[PDB]
Protein backbone atom coordinates (compact mmCIF):
# COMPACT_ATOMS: atom_id res chain seq x y z
CA UNK A 1 0.00 0.00 0.00
CA UNK A 2 3.13 2.42 0.39
CA UNK A 3 2.23 5.18 -2.87
CA UNK A 4 3.39 8.63 -3.47
CA UNK A 5 1.87 11.32 -5.53
CA UNK A 6 3.28 14.87 -6.37
CA UNK A 7 1.32 17.83 -7.26
CA UNK A 8 1.62 21.07 -7.86
CA UNK A 9 1.30 24.26 -10.29
CA UNK A 10 2.25 22.95 -13.86
CA UNK A 11 2.87 26.34 -15.58
CA UNK A 12 4.56 29.37 -13.94
CA UNK A 13 6.33 32.38 -14.76
CA UNK A 14 10.04 33.27 -14.35
CA UNK A 15 10.63 34.63 -10.83
CA UNK A 16 7.64 32.96 -9.25
CA UNK A 17 7.84 30.72 -6.17
CA UNK A 18 6.52 27.35 -5.86
CA UNK A 19 5.24 24.45 -4.20
CA UNK A 20 5.17 21.19 -4.66
CA UNK A 21 3.35 18.32 -2.54
CA UNK A 22 3.90 14.88 -2.25
CA UNK A 23 1.05 13.21 -0.71
CA UNK A 24 2.26 9.43 0.92
CA UNK A 25 -0.36 6.95 1.48
CA UNK A 26 0.15 3.37 2.89
CA UNK A 27 3.48 4.54 5.09
CA UNK A 28 3.93 7.05 8.00
CA UNK A 29 7.04 10.02 7.05
CA UNK A 30 7.84 9.48 10.22
CA UNK A 31 8.94 6.25 10.58
CA UNK A 32 13.18 5.36 9.83
CA UNK A 33 12.96 6.59 5.89
CA UNK A 34 14.09 9.72 4.26
CA UNK A 35 12.00 10.99 1.45
CA UNK A 36 13.74 12.48 -1.62
CA UNK A 37 13.11 15.17 -4.77
CA UNK A 38 14.50 14.26 -7.90
CA UNK A 39 14.27 16.12 -11.39
CA UNK A 40 14.71 14.86 -14.59
CA UNK A 41 15.04 17.28 -17.95
CA UNK A 42 14.61 16.91 -21.48
CA UNK A 43 17.92 14.66 -22.49
CA UNK A 44 17.13 12.47 -19.16
CA UNK A 45 19.57 14.05 -16.99
CA UNK A 46 18.08 13.19 -13.56
CA UNK A 47 18.93 15.60 -11.10
CA UNK A 48 18.81 14.77 -6.92
CA UNK A 49 17.82 17.87 -4.99
CA UNK A 50 17.48 16.61 -1.24
CA UNK A 51 15.69 14.49 1.21
CA UNK A 52 13.51 15.04 4.83
CA UNK A 53 14.75 12.46 7.70
CA UNK A 54 11.77 10.83 9.35
CA UNK A 55 13.03 12.85 12.12
CA UNK A 56 12.04 16.49 10.29
CA UNK A 57 15.82 17.24 9.41
CA UNK A 58 17.12 18.18 5.83
CA UNK A 59 19.94 17.18 3.20
CA UNK A 60 20.10 19.14 0.07
CA UNK A 61 22.36 19.82 -3.27
CA UNK A 62 24.93 21.85 -2.26
CA UNK A 63 25.86 22.15 -5.73
CA UNK A 64 22.24 23.45 -7.56
CA UNK A 65 22.02 27.24 -9.04
CA UNK A 66 18.09 26.82 -7.75
CA UNK A 67 17.30 28.14 -4.58
CA UNK A 68 14.80 25.73 -2.89
CA UNK A 69 13.97 23.52 0.41
CA UNK A 70 12.20 20.62 1.92
CA UNK A 71 9.43 21.02 4.38
CA UNK A 72 7.19 18.62 5.52
CA UNK A 73 3.24 18.20 7.42
CA UNK A 74 3.34 14.80 9.05
CA UNK A 75 -0.23 15.26 10.43
CA UNK A 76 -1.13 15.20 6.69
CA UNK A 77 1.58 12.74 5.73
CA UNK A 78 3.19 15.08 3.00
CA UNK A 79 6.37 16.45 1.87
CA UNK A 80 6.67 19.74 -0.01
CA UNK A 81 9.33 20.90 -2.26
CA UNK A 82 9.60 24.83 -1.89
CA UNK A 83 11.10 25.92 -5.37
CA UNK A 84 11.90 29.94 -4.80
CA UNK A 85 12.01 32.53 -7.62
CA UNK A 86 12.57 30.13 -10.34
CA UNK A 87 14.22 30.29 -13.91
CA UNK A 88 13.05 28.75 -17.26
CA UNK A 89 15.98 26.13 -16.79
CA UNK A 90 14.06 24.78 -13.34
CA UNK A 91 11.40 23.34 -16.31
CA UNK A 92 11.01 19.71 -16.21
CA UNK A 93 9.80 16.53 -14.26
CA UNK A 94 9.82 16.24 -10.37
CA UNK A 95 9.66 12.89 -8.88
CA UNK A 96 9.34 11.79 -5.16
CA UNK A 97 10.66 9.50 -3.75
CA UNK A 98 11.14 7.47 -0.45
CA UNK A 99 14.71 6.37 -0.82
CA UNK A 100 14.38 5.47 -4.54
CA UNK A 101 12.27 2.32 -3.87
CA UNK A 102 8.89 3.87 -4.26
CA UNK A 103 8.46 6.54 -6.55
CA UNK A 104 5.57 9.32 -7.86
CA UNK A 105 4.23 8.97 -11.13
CA UNK A 106 5.73 12.60 -11.69
CA UNK A 107 4.90 15.83 -12.19
CA UNK A 108 5.73 18.35 -14.88
CA UNK A 109 7.05 21.93 -14.52
CA UNK A 110 6.64 24.68 -17.08
CA UNK A 111 8.51 27.80 -16.46
CA UNK A 112 7.47 30.42 -18.88
CA UNK A 113 6.64 33.82 -19.12
CA UNK A 114 4.44 32.88 -22.47
CA UNK A 115 0.91 33.54 -22.76
CA UNK A 116 -1.59 31.04 -24.24
CA UNK A 117 -0.54 31.03 -28.25
CA UNK A 118 -3.19 29.43 -30.64
CA UNK A 119 -0.80 27.56 -33.03
CA UNK A 120 -0.49 29.07 -36.72
CA UNK A 121 -1.52 25.17 -39.17
CA UNK A 122 0.04 25.20 -42.82
CA UNK A 123 -0.17 22.80 -45.23
CA UNK A 124 3.37 21.16 -46.08
CA UNK A 125 3.15 19.77 -50.56
CA UNK A 126 5.74 18.78 -51.70
CA UNK A 127 7.90 20.85 -54.24
CA UNK A 128 6.59 21.37 -57.46
CA UNK A 129 8.37 8.53 -57.42
CA UNK A 130 5.94 5.39 -56.06
CA UNK A 131 4.94 6.89 -53.35
CA UNK A 132 4.33 10.58 -52.00
CA UNK A 133 5.24 12.13 -48.68
CA UNK A 134 3.00 15.25 -47.29
CA UNK A 135 3.39 17.05 -44.41
CA UNK A 136 1.95 19.87 -41.56
CA UNK A 137 3.73 22.49 -39.89
CA UNK A 138 1.85 23.44 -36.38
CA UNK A 139 3.77 26.99 -35.12
CA UNK A 140 3.93 29.08 -32.81
CA UNK A 141 1.57 27.89 -29.69
CA UNK A 142 1.52 27.50 -25.50
CA UNK A 143 0.89 26.05 -23.94
CA UNK A 144 1.38 22.40 -24.46
CA UNK A 145 -0.37 20.01 -25.76
CA UNK A 146 -1.33 20.28 -29.38
CA UNK A 147 -3.11 16.80 -31.11
CA UNK A 148 -2.70 16.48 -34.89
CA UNK A 149 -4.48 13.72 -36.53
CA UNK A 150 -4.87 12.84 -40.53
CA UNK A 151 -8.17 12.53 -41.98
CA UNK A 152 -9.69 12.56 -38.31
CA UNK A 153 -7.81 9.65 -37.59
CA UNK A 154 -8.88 7.17 -39.97
CA UNK A 155 -4.73 8.05 -41.73
CA UNK A 156 -2.85 6.31 -39.12
CA UNK A 157 -0.21 4.54 -40.76
CA UNK A 158 2.59 6.04 -42.58
CA UNK A 159 2.80 8.83 -40.14
CA UNK A 160 5.21 10.59 -38.03
CA UNK A 161 4.78 13.20 -35.30
CA UNK A 162 7.51 14.70 -33.91
CA UNK A 163 7.84 16.00 -30.42
CA UNK A 164 7.36 20.03 -29.60
CA UNK A 165 10.36 21.90 -29.40
CA UNK A 166 10.30 25.52 -28.11
CA UNK A 167 11.30 28.31 -30.87
CA UNK A 168 11.59 32.15 -28.80
CA UNK A 169 9.12 30.98 -25.97
CA UNK A 170 6.37 29.17 -28.30
CA UNK A 171 6.03 25.61 -29.64
CA UNK A 172 6.48 23.84 -33.07
CA UNK A 173 5.51 20.64 -33.95
CA UNK A 174 5.55 18.94 -36.92
CA UNK A 175 4.25 15.70 -38.38
CA UNK A 176 4.57 13.94 -42.39
CA UNK A 177 2.22 10.91 -43.74
CA UNK A 178 3.75 8.97 -46.59
CA UNK A 179 1.36 7.49 -49.11
CA UNK A 180 1.35 5.94 -52.82
CA UNK A 181 1.37 8.39 -55.63
CA UNK A 182 -2.15 6.90 -56.69
CA UNK A 183 -3.93 8.08 -53.40
CA UNK A 184 -2.99 11.80 -53.39
CA UNK A 185 -3.99 14.61 -54.73
CA UNK A 186 -6.38 11.97 -55.61
CA UNK A 187 -7.68 11.54 -52.45
CA UNK A 188 -8.43 14.15 -50.18
CA UNK A 189 -5.70 14.46 -47.20
CA UNK A 190 -6.25 17.05 -44.27
CA UNK A 191 -4.35 17.83 -41.24
CA UNK A 192 -6.12 17.75 -38.13
CA UNK A 193 -4.52 20.35 -35.31
CA UNK A 194 -6.22 20.57 -31.45
CA UNK A 195 -5.16 23.11 -29.44
CA UNK A 196 -7.55 22.90 -26.40
CA UNK A 197 -6.07 26.06 -24.08
CA UNK A 198 -7.02 27.95 -26.57
CA UNK A 199 -10.14 26.46 -28.03
CA UNK A 200 -8.10 25.64 -31.42
CA UNK A 201 -9.61 22.95 -33.69
CA UNK A 202 -8.24 23.43 -37.61
CA UNK A 203 -8.41 21.08 -40.07
CA UNK A 204 -5.85 22.22 -43.37
CA UNK A 205 -6.09 20.31 -46.62
CA UNK A 206 -3.37 19.47 -48.57
CA UNK A 207 -3.11 20.50 -51.84
CA UNK A 208 -0.68 20.58 -54.48
CA UNK A 209 2.08 23.72 -55.50
CA UNK B 1 20.66 7.76 10.65
CA UNK B 2 19.10 10.35 8.30
CA UNK B 3 19.34 8.17 5.12
CA UNK B 4 17.72 4.52 6.05
CA UNK B 5 18.07 2.66 3.09
CA UNK B 6 20.00 3.78 -0.03
CA UNK B 7 19.25 7.32 0.07
CA UNK C 1 31.25 15.82 -6.85
CA UNK C 2 31.37 12.51 -8.29
CA UNK C 3 30.63 11.91 -11.76
CA UNK C 4 29.30 8.47 -13.36
CA UNK C 5 29.84 8.36 -16.87
CA UNK C 6 27.67 5.49 -18.79
CA UNK C 7 29.01 3.79 -21.80
CA UNK C 8 27.63 3.10 -24.30
CA UNK C 9 25.08 5.88 -24.48
CA UNK C 10 22.74 3.89 -27.19
CA UNK C 11 23.21 -0.22 -26.79
CA UNK C 12 21.32 -2.49 -29.88
CA UNK C 13 20.82 -5.38 -28.53
CA UNK C 14 18.07 -8.38 -30.18
CA UNK C 15 15.73 -9.87 -28.02
CA UNK C 16 17.21 -13.22 -25.96
CA UNK C 17 20.29 -11.64 -26.61
CA UNK C 18 22.73 -10.74 -23.27
CA UNK C 19 23.49 -7.20 -22.71
CA UNK C 20 26.27 -5.39 -20.71
CA UNK C 21 26.22 -1.63 -19.43
CA UNK C 22 29.51 -0.10 -18.21
CA UNK C 23 29.38 2.94 -15.81
CA UNK C 24 32.12 5.08 -14.55
CA UNK C 25 32.89 6.60 -11.42
CA UNK C 26 35.51 9.42 -10.96
CA UNK C 27 35.88 8.76 -7.26
CA UNK C 28 35.45 5.46 -5.24
CA UNK C 29 32.23 4.33 -3.89
CA UNK C 30 33.23 2.63 -0.76
CA UNK C 31 31.18 3.98 2.98
CA UNK C 32 32.23 4.19 6.13
CA UNK C 33 30.51 1.00 6.51
CA UNK C 34 32.09 -0.97 3.92
CA UNK C 35 29.03 -0.94 1.49
CA UNK C 36 29.51 0.03 -1.89
CA UNK C 37 26.21 2.57 -2.96
CA UNK C 38 26.22 1.85 -6.47
CA UNK C 39 22.82 1.56 -7.82
CA UNK C 40 21.13 0.86 -10.96
CA UNK C 41 17.60 2.01 -12.08
CA UNK C 42 15.68 1.20 -15.31
CA UNK C 43 12.77 4.11 -16.42
CA UNK C 44 10.42 2.49 -19.27
CA UNK C 45 8.82 4.77 -21.49
CA UNK C 46 6.10 7.36 -19.46
CA UNK C 47 7.24 6.13 -16.03
CA UNK C 48 9.09 6.72 -13.27
CA UNK C 49 12.79 5.17 -12.92
CA UNK C 50 12.81 2.10 -10.84
CA UNK C 51 15.48 0.57 -8.92
CA UNK C 52 17.07 -2.87 -10.07
CA UNK C 53 20.07 -3.26 -8.39
CA UNK C 54 21.23 -1.54 -5.07
CA UNK C 55 24.58 -1.41 -3.25
CA UNK C 56 26.39 -2.97 -6.21
CA UNK C 57 24.83 -6.25 -6.30
CA UNK C 58 21.57 -6.74 -4.64
CA UNK C 59 18.60 -7.57 -6.86
CA UNK C 60 15.62 -5.49 -5.64
CA UNK C 61 12.37 -7.33 -4.75
CA UNK C 62 10.26 -8.11 -8.30
CA UNK C 63 13.96 -7.92 -10.21
CA UNK C 64 14.20 -11.40 -11.97
CA UNK C 65 17.52 -13.13 -12.11
CA UNK C 66 18.66 -12.30 -15.20
CA UNK C 67 19.94 -9.02 -14.25
CA UNK C 68 23.20 -8.88 -12.12
CA UNK C 69 25.62 -5.93 -10.83
CA UNK C 70 29.13 -6.22 -10.48
CA UNK C 71 31.85 -4.01 -9.85
CA UNK C 72 35.13 -2.32 -7.90
CA UNK C 73 36.85 0.56 -7.60
CA UNK C 74 35.75 3.18 -10.54
CA UNK C 75 34.64 0.83 -12.62
CA UNK C 76 30.74 -0.88 -12.07
CA UNK C 77 28.89 -3.51 -14.64
CA UNK C 78 24.78 -4.22 -15.11
CA UNK C 79 23.92 -7.16 -17.17
CA UNK C 80 21.05 -8.50 -18.16
CA UNK C 81 21.61 -12.35 -19.43
CA UNK C 82 18.41 -12.82 -21.59
CA UNK C 83 16.69 -9.49 -22.74
CA UNK C 84 13.01 -9.45 -23.04
CA UNK C 85 10.91 -6.56 -24.79
CA UNK C 86 10.16 -5.11 -20.84
CA UNK C 87 13.88 -4.56 -20.67
CA UNK C 88 13.94 -1.73 -23.10
CA UNK C 89 14.15 1.65 -21.73
CA UNK C 90 16.86 3.99 -20.17
CA UNK C 91 19.11 2.02 -17.62
CA UNK C 92 20.88 4.70 -14.93
CA UNK C 93 23.84 4.42 -12.62
CA UNK C 94 23.44 5.82 -9.26
CA UNK C 95 25.72 6.44 -6.31
CA UNK C 96 24.79 7.92 -3.19
CA UNK C 97 27.49 7.04 -1.28
CA UNK C 98 28.73 10.61 -1.24
CA UNK C 99 26.11 14.15 -1.39
CA UNK C 100 25.71 15.13 -3.22
CA UNK C 101 24.22 11.62 -4.91
CA UNK C 102 24.72 11.70 -8.21
CA UNK C 103 23.52 9.72 -11.90
CA UNK C 104 24.66 8.90 -14.96
CA UNK C 105 23.54 10.01 -18.23
CA UNK C 106 21.32 6.99 -19.16
CA UNK C 107 21.74 3.77 -21.78
CA UNK C 108 19.13 3.40 -23.66
CA UNK C 109 18.87 -0.03 -24.47
CA UNK C 110 17.09 -0.62 -28.38
CA UNK C 111 16.54 -2.83 -30.96
CA UNK C 112 18.74 -4.27 -33.96
CA UNK C 113 17.00 -4.09 -37.25
CA UNK C 114 18.87 -4.11 -40.66
CA UNK C 115 20.55 -0.53 -41.94
CA UNK C 116 18.20 1.46 -43.35
CA UNK C 117 18.68 4.76 -45.58
CA UNK C 118 16.48 7.65 -44.93
CA UNK C 119 13.88 8.93 -46.69
CA UNK C 120 14.43 12.61 -47.26
CA UNK C 121 11.51 15.23 -48.14
CA UNK C 122 11.98 18.76 -48.54
CA UNK C 123 9.03 21.31 -48.15
CA UNK C 124 9.56 25.05 -48.94
CA UNK C 125 7.02 27.79 -47.51
CA UNK C 126 3.43 27.17 -47.80
CA UNK C 127 2.06 30.14 -49.73
CA UNK C 128 -0.22 30.39 -46.55
CA UNK C 129 3.30 31.15 -44.40
CA UNK C 130 4.40 33.38 -46.49
CA UNK C 131 0.93 35.40 -46.45
CA UNK C 132 1.55 35.99 -43.00
CA UNK C 133 5.01 37.34 -43.11
CA UNK C 134 7.06 34.08 -42.30
CA UNK C 135 9.07 31.32 -43.63
CA UNK C 136 9.79 28.09 -42.50
CA UNK C 137 11.39 25.28 -44.72
CA UNK C 138 11.08 21.53 -43.55
CA UNK C 139 12.91 18.30 -44.08
CA UNK C 140 11.54 15.46 -42.92
CA UNK C 141 14.34 12.22 -43.15
CA UNK C 142 12.32 9.22 -42.21
CA UNK C 143 12.33 5.84 -41.60
CA UNK C 144 16.35 5.31 -41.09
CA UNK C 145 18.84 3.36 -39.10
CA UNK C 146 20.76 3.48 -37.31
CA UNK C 147 19.57 6.09 -35.58
CA UNK C 148 22.97 8.60 -35.49
CA UNK C 149 22.35 11.05 -38.44
CA UNK C 150 23.49 14.52 -39.05
CA UNK C 151 21.38 16.90 -41.20
CA UNK C 152 22.83 20.08 -42.80
CA UNK C 153 21.05 23.19 -44.50
CA UNK C 154 22.63 25.54 -47.32
CA UNK C 155 21.76 28.57 -48.78
CA UNK C 156 22.80 29.96 -51.77
CA UNK C 157 25.95 27.48 -50.98
CA UNK C 158 26.78 28.49 -46.94
CA UNK C 159 26.01 26.49 -44.47
CA UNK C 160 23.44 27.82 -41.86
CA UNK C 161 23.22 27.40 -38.31
CA UNK C 162 20.71 29.98 -36.61
CA UNK C 163 16.88 28.85 -37.08
CA UNK C 164 17.46 25.25 -37.29
CA UNK C 165 15.31 23.39 -35.24
CA UNK C 166 15.86 20.10 -35.04
CA UNK C 167 13.49 16.95 -33.69
CA UNK C 168 13.21 13.26 -33.45
CA UNK C 169 10.97 10.15 -32.96
CA UNK C 170 11.96 7.42 -30.62
CA UNK C 171 12.27 3.83 -32.23
CA UNK C 172 9.21 3.06 -34.29
CA UNK C 173 7.24 0.06 -32.32
CA UNK C 174 6.69 -1.66 -35.39
CA UNK C 175 9.30 -1.40 -38.05
CA UNK C 176 12.57 -0.22 -35.39
CA UNK C 177 13.52 2.35 -37.28
CA UNK C 178 13.97 6.69 -36.75
CA UNK C 179 12.83 9.51 -38.45
CA UNK C 180 13.71 13.11 -37.97
CA UNK C 181 12.48 16.76 -38.85
CA UNK C 182 14.39 19.56 -39.45
CA UNK C 183 12.67 22.90 -39.90
CA UNK C 184 15.04 26.28 -41.32
CA UNK C 185 13.07 29.20 -39.78
CA UNK C 186 13.18 32.71 -41.63
CA UNK C 187 11.64 36.03 -42.12
CA UNK C 188 10.22 36.00 -45.27
CA UNK C 189 11.67 38.89 -46.10
CA UNK C 190 15.25 37.19 -45.68
CA UNK C 191 13.72 34.29 -47.76
CA UNK C 192 12.83 36.57 -50.95
CA UNK C 193 16.79 37.27 -50.82
CA UNK C 194 17.47 33.91 -51.03
CA UNK C 195 17.05 31.47 -54.13
CA UNK C 196 18.90 27.88 -53.13
CA UNK C 197 17.80 26.15 -50.37
CA UNK C 198 19.43 22.58 -49.68
CA UNK C 199 18.81 19.90 -46.76
CA UNK C 200 21.65 17.14 -46.46
CA UNK C 201 21.23 13.99 -44.32
CA UNK C 202 24.86 12.21 -43.48
CA UNK C 203 24.12 8.84 -42.67
CA UNK C 204 25.93 4.66 -42.71
CA UNK C 205 23.99 4.05 -45.45
CA UNK C 206 25.68 6.16 -47.89
CA UNK C 207 29.50 7.13 -48.43
CA UNK C 208 27.88 10.43 -50.25
CA UNK C 209 25.13 12.67 -48.14
CA UNK C 210 21.46 12.49 -49.29
CA UNK C 211 20.31 16.09 -50.81
CA UNK C 212 17.17 17.66 -51.26
CA UNK C 213 17.13 20.71 -52.81
CA UNK C 214 14.78 23.55 -54.49
CA UNK C 215 14.99 27.15 -55.81
CA UNK C 216 12.80 29.31 -54.75
CA UNK C 217 10.08 30.28 -57.37
CA UNK C 218 11.59 27.58 -59.70
NA1 LIG D 1 23.88 6.57 3.39
ZN1 LIG E 1 -0.03 19.58 10.17
ZN1 LIG F 1 33.55 16.73 -8.58
ZN1 LIG G 1 32.11 12.09 0.43
ZN1 LIG H 1 20.43 35.99 -45.77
Amino acid sequence: DVQLQESGPGLVKPSQSLSLTCTVTGYSITSNYAWNWIRQFPGNKLEWMGFISSYGTTTYNPSLKSRFSITRDTSKNQFFLQLHSVTIEDTGTYFCTREGDYWGQGTTLTVSSAKTTAPSVYPLAPVCGSSVTLGCLVKGYFPEPVTLTWNSGSLSSGVHTFPAVLQSDLYTLSSSVTVTSSTWPSQSITCNVAHPASSTKVDKKIEPS
Amino acid sequence: STCYFIM
Amino acid sequence: DVVLTQTPLSLPVSLGDQASISCRSSQRLVHSNGNIYLHWFLQKPGQSPKLLIYKLSSRFSGVPDRFSGSGSGTDFTLKISRVESEDLGIYYCSQTTHVPYTFGGGTKLEIKRADAAPTVSIFPPSSEQLTSGGASVVCFLNNFYPKDINVKWKIDGSERQNGVLNSWTDQDSKDSTYSMSSTLTLTKDEYERHNSYTCEATHKTSTSPIVKSFNRNE
